[PDB]
């Protein structure tokens, strides 16, 4: 109100009033000026070196692997890329609410240090991928690590319907499901995920015991805070810790 | 991933000694050989499709109950995950050719296989039966006696190399079954 | 373990794609520089021995302090240890030279040694000191051959860019 | 852009670490292997046309129905498109021929080629028939040699094991 | 397998929640449109083989060089395959038109079929001039009813988008 | 927002494809039951605001605590954020009423009402109080009709079921 | 990621010709200079602490105000992260020197490294000192004229090739400023 009397202030009512109603990107706004490319370099750095720390030799491992067959890595990157501009197509609220679960995840992951958090708060696209990258180098995630006895892979079951919820909000669908946008790519996302579920059997049994333990611990550290039935079964099931996702992915 | 190189060294590792005459001699037949694997690979690189087609195709020829209904051919995306798997299967052969140990076609592919088939019913006796046509078949290649490609090579025995692929395809369809 | 033949067919396989002309390109490669490599590794199984005394003599030559306290010197068993350590070594070279790549000297020796270094209070830079004796007491023409004796400077220079 | 080079330089990028020897005695082998890529590469870009005519009118040799409705023989302008594709695949075996791997035969070509052969009606069957006879007119001694013939044969193999 | 009961019901399954008053809405459509639907169904049932004999041979009326060499007529046994392949269509067709969905007609038909057809060689466009023979010899009042024609090529267009 | 055609229409689109038959009979099926749907909804905007008088006199008919201390009925403002908040229900009814699923009562009254309501102090079952008055208050065939009555039913006991 | 030989291939394209004599010929010399490009990299990669250590060890010692509280030198961590960067892009230019094309270091690391520093507030000059250090260390073990270290190689003019991968150097260091 008091600008408008003011001669100067009606510029900066206008200016203010123009800003105000449009949405926006978390990854436009929360850095400094000028500094998303800088972000943009930075996330990719960090996937880069969780690439590093996945196969420590030329060898690569059977995980590392895009296309089984001929003429599927093509179908794997042009269903990869049709994920990512549908992360630009949602709505405002849902971008900046995935964006603070980012923050908090990519917290709890850092364990320590200030360059980790002032890192990662400052940072947003550094964040989102230091989350997805590192759980995705421990083994923590959901094609790995399938339940072996039919209890587990029962309880599995149940929490994948119960992120499901998570999903769909009210019966309409998310913007972030996404097994087509083509002629027949969701068959090659039931492929793709059928046989990623073929090649954890086909791993070293020492990346197998490693992956266990790892699942637990990060169910752990990031979902279970007291909860202390939920730390039973965080203790028992690899496969129902193998399988919790940020609330960011809704995927 | 282990190859002729691979094994060797390890099974010095098991000894614990270094390598020696005896040992170094078998690698130099596998590089005096080097040239004639490469073709050899060449061969059954360069019939992919055909191999798949022939070998998949004449298991349902043999036995027609596949593709009746209630079989396992039977359904389209079936049939397509079947020559997805015989061309995979061809795949990792081609591999323990160029390696020269099929400790990549072991610890890959013939790995989980047999309690996925009897995970998902499918059966062992018509796997055996692609296998071996595809162990013919690509034994004909190899050897250059197609009846309807005949690619120019200055000519030599390979018998050795031969009996080694036909070792990889009995090594698979005799694990399947 | 790395090679030529791992690294290859393990790319194409992570592809999906058979194995097209590229990986036989490097195969043949491989098959070209094969009779360097092999020719290392038989001298190398030769006189293994006598590269095993000036090895650990030499780094004996070098720092006392070993045998001082307390470091590691007090007995005829730990400065075996020693000795054995460093045959280790020499044998990781040999297995590595006859792959030809740092496969088994790498996934054998180098992967996680750093800790059981720290760990059991052995210093590094006394292989490095043996190490560097054994690449200086080198010869162009009579002791291995010019392309040979190459590949065998490759190898030690990679255990030492390994441990420093 | 597969080749040899990008292959064992992916493979170390990705381990984190510097080309030790496997990496160069792979691209050892591609020089090796250059002279009779090369060779190829040079005689096609020689006589490229009498494979357009032959390749072209070899096809139109075979399925007379293309040039019957309306499926493609409607004009001179369907029929130059014809050629001038042919001419791009031939131009794809010249370059993937130069690089020694099928990189841009495939990220060029095969890459998502089979939606646009189904959706603009086109069968694959009419290029194997062309490309099957552009193989089975070789020349063993004359042609190019031994050695490069091979090559080629494998490059053109490639696309038929990618189309069909 | 989809339908409009899968559809509801699985949409409200994702969501957790009791079946609410859109979900009856949707059935309740597909028991008004199920009249339409089950006639069809019926006259299919009726006289499938005359549709198998003038597609089959309409196929055959069309394109003659699958007759030819060697690309599918070289025995009563294809031509066999090509008329039972064809009353695998038509079946499905009458059981997608039962369901009400493209369900049963897209995973037991349509999913994965186009390797299969790449793979062994087969054109797709002989199975679209059979598909659009036996949606051009229609008959508006005779044939099934306005509604019921409808649902036919409904069905049998979705065939031919995703076949080309 | 939830209805026939947003579940229909976005299950097609996360499936990819084009809306098929299924989702034209389901969206047939809402313009089946469309007229019971608006002919409740017409009455109910006719007359509202006794619904909303006979609710809230039939809510402080029951509880009459909430007119004692400081639970809620502290003036003749409470009294009326009550009635007005009855209000927003009714208006909710009617808005998922003429929408044909339970979307916009769901999305805008049921979601994350219940953190407001604990966090406030605010007795949920007064007002299932209310609703079971305004659903026990219908007169079968001369209040609206056999289908209306039926659908303002099931919209009112959705809401029930939400709250308690 | 692109070498010599994809460079050629990729201007043909734009120019959409074939490959013809010239450029095959310019290819034929890089084939003919290839084992002493090998060598050069054997030289550069034997190297690796030895070269790293000397050139930002140098670099403190240049300018001493990174080690002053205040400065990035100072803390453990940064000086850790500090070695780490110089190796990193010793080793991409390592990548360079065997491709021979610098796609591979332009599109991997050169690109939006300067917004990155700057987002960070690490100094350019001093970085460019440390790359111009790696610089003359690089061609003084590319020439093998090293004080410490003399290696015997057959004898040979390598000129050409030094001044590639100054040119890489200066590309990188160049870039950061
Ligand atoms: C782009 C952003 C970006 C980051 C923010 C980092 C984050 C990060 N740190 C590490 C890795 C590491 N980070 C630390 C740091 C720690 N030491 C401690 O005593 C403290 C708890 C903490 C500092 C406050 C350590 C010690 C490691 C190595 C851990 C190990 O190997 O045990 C790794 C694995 C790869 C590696 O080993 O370097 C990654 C991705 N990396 C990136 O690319
Ligand atoms: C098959 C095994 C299996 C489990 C073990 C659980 C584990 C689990 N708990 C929650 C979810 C939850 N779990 C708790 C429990 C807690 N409340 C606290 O005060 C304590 C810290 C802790 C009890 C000791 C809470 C409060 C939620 C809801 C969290 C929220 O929405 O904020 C969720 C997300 C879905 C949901 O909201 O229900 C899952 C998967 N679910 C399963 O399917
Ligand atoms: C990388 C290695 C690798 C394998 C070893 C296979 C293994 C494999 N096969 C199937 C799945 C299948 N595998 C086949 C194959 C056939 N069944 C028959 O009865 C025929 C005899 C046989 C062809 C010769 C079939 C038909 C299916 C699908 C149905 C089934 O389970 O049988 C599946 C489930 C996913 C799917 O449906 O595709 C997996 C993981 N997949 C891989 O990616
Ligand atoms: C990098 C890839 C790569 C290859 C694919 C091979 C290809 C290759 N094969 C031979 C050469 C040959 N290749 C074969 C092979 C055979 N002949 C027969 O009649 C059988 C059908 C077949 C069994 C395998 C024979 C017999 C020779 C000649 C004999 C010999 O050189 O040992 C040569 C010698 C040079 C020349 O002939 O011009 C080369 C380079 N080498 C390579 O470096
Ligand atoms: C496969 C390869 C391979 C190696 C290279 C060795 C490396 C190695 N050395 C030791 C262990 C040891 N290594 C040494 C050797 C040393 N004594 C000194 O005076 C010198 C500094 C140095 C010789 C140059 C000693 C003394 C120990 C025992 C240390 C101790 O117990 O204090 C250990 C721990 C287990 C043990 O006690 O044996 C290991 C893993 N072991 C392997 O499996
Ligand atoms: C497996 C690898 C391997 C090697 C690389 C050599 C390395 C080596 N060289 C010598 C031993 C020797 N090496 C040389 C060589 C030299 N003469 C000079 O004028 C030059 C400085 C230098 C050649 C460039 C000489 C002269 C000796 C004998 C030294 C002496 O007895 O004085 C010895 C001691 C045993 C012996 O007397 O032979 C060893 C281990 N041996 C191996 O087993
Ligand atoms: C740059 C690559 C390149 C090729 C791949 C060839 C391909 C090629 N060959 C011929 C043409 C020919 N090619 C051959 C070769 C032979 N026919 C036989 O029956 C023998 C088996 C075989 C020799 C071993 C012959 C004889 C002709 C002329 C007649 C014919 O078509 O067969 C022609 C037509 C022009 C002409 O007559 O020369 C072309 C384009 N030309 C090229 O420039
Ligand atoms: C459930 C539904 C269902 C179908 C629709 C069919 C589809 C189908 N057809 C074939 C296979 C075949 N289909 C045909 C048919 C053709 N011959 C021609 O001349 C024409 C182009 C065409 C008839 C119009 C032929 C010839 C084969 C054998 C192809 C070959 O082996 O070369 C195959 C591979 C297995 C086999 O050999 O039988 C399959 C899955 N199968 C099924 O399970
Ligand atoms: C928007 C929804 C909506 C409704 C559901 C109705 C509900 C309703 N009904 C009445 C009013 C009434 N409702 C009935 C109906 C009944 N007669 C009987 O014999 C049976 C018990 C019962 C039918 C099954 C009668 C008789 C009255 C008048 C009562 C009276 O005046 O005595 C009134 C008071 C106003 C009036 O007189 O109309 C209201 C609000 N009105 C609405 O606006
Ligand atoms: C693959 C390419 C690649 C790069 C180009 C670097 C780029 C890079 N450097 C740092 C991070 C850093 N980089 C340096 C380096 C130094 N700072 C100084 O003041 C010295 C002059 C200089 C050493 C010579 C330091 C000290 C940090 C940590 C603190 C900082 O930001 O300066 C970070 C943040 C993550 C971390 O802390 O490690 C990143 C992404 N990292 C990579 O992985
Ligand atoms: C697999 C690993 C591998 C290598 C590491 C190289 C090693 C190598 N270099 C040369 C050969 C050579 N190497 C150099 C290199 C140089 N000379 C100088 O004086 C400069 C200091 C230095 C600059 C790089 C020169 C000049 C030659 C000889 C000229 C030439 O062959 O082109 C040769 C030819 C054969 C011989 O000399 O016996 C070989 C095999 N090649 C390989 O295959
Ligand atoms: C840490 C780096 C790493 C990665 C990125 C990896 C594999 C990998 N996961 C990939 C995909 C991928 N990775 C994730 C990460 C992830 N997020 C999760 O919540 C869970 C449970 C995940 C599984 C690891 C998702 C959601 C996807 C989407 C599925 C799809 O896009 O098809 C890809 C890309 C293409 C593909 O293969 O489909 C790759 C190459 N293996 C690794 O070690
Ligand atoms: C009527 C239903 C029917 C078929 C379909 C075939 C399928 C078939 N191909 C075989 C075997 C076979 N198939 C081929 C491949 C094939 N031949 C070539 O020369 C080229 C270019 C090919 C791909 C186009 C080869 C090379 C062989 C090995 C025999 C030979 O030397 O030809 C074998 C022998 C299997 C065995 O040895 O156990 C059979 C059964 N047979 C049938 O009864
Ligand atoms: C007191 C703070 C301080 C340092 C730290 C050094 C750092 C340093 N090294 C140089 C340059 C340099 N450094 C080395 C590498 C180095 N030498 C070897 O023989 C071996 C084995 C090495 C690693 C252990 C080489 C090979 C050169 C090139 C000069 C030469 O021929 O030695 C240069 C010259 C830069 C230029 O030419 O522009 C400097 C400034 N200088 C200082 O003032």
């Amino acid at each position: 109100y008091f600008f408008a009397q003011t001669a100067y202030g009606r510029i900066l009512n206008m200016v203010n009033a123009s800003r105000f109603g449009k949405g926006g990107d978390p990854d436009e706004l929360v850095p400094p000026p000028g500094a998303q490319p800088a972000d943009q370099y930075m996330a990719n750095c960090i996937v880069k070196q969780y690439k590093a720390m996945a196969t420590p030799t030329g060898v690569y491992t059977t995980q590392c692997t895009e296309g089984v067959v001929r003429g599927q890595a093509e179908e794997a990157r042009n269903a990869a890329l049709s994920a990512a501009f549908r992360m630009k197509q949602r709505s405002s609220a849902q971008k900046f609410g995935d964006f603070c679960e980012s923050r908090r995840m990519a917290v709890i992951g850092a364990h320590g240090c200030s360059y980790e958090e002032s890192l990662l708060t400052k940072f947003p696209a550094a964040a989102r991928a230091y989350t997805t990258a590192s759980s995705e180098a421990k083994g923590n995630c959901v094609r790995y690590a399938d339940g072996t006895s039919p209890a587990e892979t029962y309880m599995a079951a149940c929490v994948d319907k119960q992120m499901k919820f998570r999903s769909v909000p009210m019966g309409v669908y998310d913007v972030l499901c996404s097994d087509g946008n083509t002629k027949g790519v969701a068959e090659y996302k039931r492929v793709s995920a059928m046989s990623v579920r073929f090649r954890s059997n086909q791993m070293s049994t020492l990346y197998k015991m490693q992956a266990k333990y790892n699942n637990a611990a990060y169910a752990r550290n990031y979902f279970g805070h007291g909860c202390s039935y939920e730390e039973n079964l965080f203790n028992k099931y690899p496969a129902v810790s193998a399988s919790m996702r940020p609330s960011t992915a809704r995927y | 991933m282990l190859d002729a190189f691979s094994r060797v060294v390890v099974n010095s590792d098991s000894k614990a000694a270094y390598v020696g005459g005896s040992d170094l001699q078998s690698l130099k037949t596998f590089i005096s050989d080097g040239n004639k694997r490469l073709d050899a690979v060449n061969c059954i690189v360069s019939n992919a499709s055909c191999i798949v087609s022939d070998a998949i195709s004449g298991m349902i020829c043999e036995n027609p109950g596949l593709i009746a209904p209630g079989g396992n051919c039977y359904t389209n995306r079936r049939m397509a995950a079947c020559l997805r798997d015989g061309e995979i299967i061809l795949r990792y052969v081609s591999y323990a050719l160029l390696a020269g140990d099929s400790s990549v076609l072991d610890d890959r592919c013939l790995n989980g296989l047999k309690e996925t088939y009897i995970a998902l019913g499918v059966p062992t006796a018509s796997t055996s039966r692609a296998v071996s046509i595809m162990k013919a078949a690509s034994t004909a290649f190899i050897m250059n006696t197609a009846s309807g490609r005949k690619i120019e090579i200055a000519a030599g025995d390979c018998q050795a190399l031969q009996s080694e692929a036909a070792a990889y395809f009995d090594k698979v369809g005799s694990a399947v079954d | 373990m790395k090679s030529v033949i791992t690294t290859t067919i393990s790319a194409a396989d992570a592809a999906g794609r058979f194995p097209s002309s590229s990986d036989l390109e490097s195969i043949q490669g491989n098959i070209q520089r094969a009779s360097a490599r092999l020719e290392a590794a038989e001298k190398l199984s030769g006189n293994h021995e006598a590269v095993v005394k000036e090895a650990g003599d030499a780094c004996f030559a070098k720092y006392s302090y070993l045998k001082n306290s307390g470091e590691a010197g007090d007995s005829q068993e730990k400065i075996n240890k020693c000795y054995r350590d460093v045959d280790h070594y020499m044998r990781l070279i040999n297995y590595s030279l006859v792959v030809g790549g740092t496969g088994p000297l790498d996934e054998w020796g180098i992967a996680g040694s750093r800790e059981v270094y720290r760990t059991l209070n052995l210093p590094g830079s006394a292989y490095i000191a043996s190490f560097t004796f054994t690449r200086d007491r080198l010869c162009v023409p009579r002791d291995m051959s010019s392309q040979a004796g190459v590949e065998f400077v490759a190898a030690l220079d990679y255990v030492i860019n390994s441990l420093s």
